[PDB]
């Protein structure tokens, strides 16, 4: 189906501590494949999945040319930021960047993406033409005047368009094993006895890739999201997925709850029910 | 400037069952500014070798961190995760239970 | 492949 290449950026000053460290990853849907990190001591693109491994030496020094550049760049964007917004150099700030292209099942760009923020905030974003830009605030209209001037968002749009597009569907070829490879989640229902009239029914999902998944009860078929706690999905840590979602239940109501789950990599929705045998 | 506690998710790599080796998970999340300290606890005391993923943020600009160790799960041993961050008053340990 | 267009502030 669709996929997504996106790059994040996380500058942060720490006055009285040392110098702005910089660090940035890189992600092939929810694959992260590379990582810079400023604080180490040979500051270095590095591989984070196997199918990125294979490119050359060319590859790895450029791109920690650019990483290396671009901390310095960010480094000053820090300080370009304290002038803007009239703070001081006692404060620790935070610069985030993530950008990126999402293209169709043809291999065709759909939406390009290069977002910044300041301290959390949105900041300045390229807007869906790949040609303006939206400024959140008076400061970040002295940053868009500056990219209109220089013509940035061309720049952008170039790298969105081409290298973008063509070196994520590259990725995606190289890692398909796994990139174009959706794994069904497994799943199943526990119970807990809270006490002797109530308990509490999860249901897990567990294994499960690409990220996107939605699990709900049913009580008699109806809707129970406002009486669910959903956790967020979270890493397993070998690049799959959990998530659990439970329900408190009187006692002898169980059989009448149901979970239903959807992921594509299931031939369709599941449905559910505690199995005590 | 806006700050956002973590959330803290301990948990298992697989289902746990006793003296088979797994991976113990803390996954902070929703959290900013990006300054966190996070710990493995096994009886109380910090585990050695713990690893942790590279520093990302999510669409809201929250960052999100896993931390990870290699563990074999008993019933004598209590595990936990104790996550500070500028958010919070005092260390948050949230315990390890085999059924969350 | 990480963008290289420099983004001054």
């Amino acid at each position: 189906g669709s996929h997504s290449m996106r790059y994040f950026y996380t500058a942060m000053s720490r006055p009285g501590r040392g110098e702005p460290r910089f660090i940035a990853v890189g992600y092939v849907d929810d694959t992260q494949f590379v990582r810079f990190d400023s604080d180490a001591a040979s500051p270095r693109m590095a591989p984070r999945a196997p199918w990125i491994e294979q490119e050359g030496p060319e590859y790895w020094d450029g791109e920690t040319r650019n990483m290396k550049a671009s901390a310095q760049t960010y480094r000053e964007n820090l300080r370009i930021a304290l002038r803007y917004y009239n703070q001081s150099e006692a404060g620790s700030h935070i610069i985030q960047v993530m950008y990126g292209c999402d293209v169709g099942p043809d291999g065709r760009l759909l939406r390009g993406h290069d977002q910044s923020a300041y301290d959390g905030k949105d900041y300045i974003a390229l807007n869906e033409d790949l040609s303006s830009w939206t400024a959140a605030d008076t400061a970040a209209q002295i940053t868009q005047r500056k990219w209109e001037a220089a013509r940035v968002a061309e720049q952008l749009r170039a790298y969105l368009e081409g290298l973008c597009v063509e070196w994520l569907r590259r990725y995606l070829e190289n890692g398909k094993e796994t990139l174009q490879r959706a794994d069904p989640p497994k799943t199943h229902v526990t119970h807990h006895p809270i006490s002797d009239h109530e308990a509490t029914l999860r249901c897990w999902a567990l294994g499960f890739y690409p990220a996107e998944i939605t699990l709900t009860w049913q009580r008699d078929g109806e809707d129970q999201t406002q009486d669910t706690e959903l956790v967020e999905t979270r890493p397993a840590g070998d690049r799959t997925f959990q998530k659990w979602a439970a329900v408190v239940v009187p006692s002898g109501e169980e059989q009448r709850y149901t979970c239903h789950v959807q992921h594509e990599g299931l031939p369709k929705p599941l449905t559910l029910r505690w199995e005590p045998h | 400037m806006i700050q956002r506690t973590p959330k803290i998710q301990v948990y298992s790599r697989h289902p746990a069952e006793n003296g088979k080796s797994n991976f113990l998970n803390c996954y902070v999340s929703g959290f900013h500014p990006s300054d966190i300290e996070v710990d493995l606890l096994k009886n109380g005391e910090r585990i050695e070798k713990v690893e942790h993923s590279d520093l990302s943020f999510s669409k809201d600009w929250s960052f999100y961190l896993l931390y990870y160790t290699e563990f074999t799960p008993t019933e004598k041993d209590e595990y936990a995760c104790r996550v500070n961050h500028v958010t919070l008053s005092q260390p948050k340990i949230v315990k390890w239970d085999r059924d969350m | 492949q990480a963008s290289q267009e420099v983004k001054n502030w």
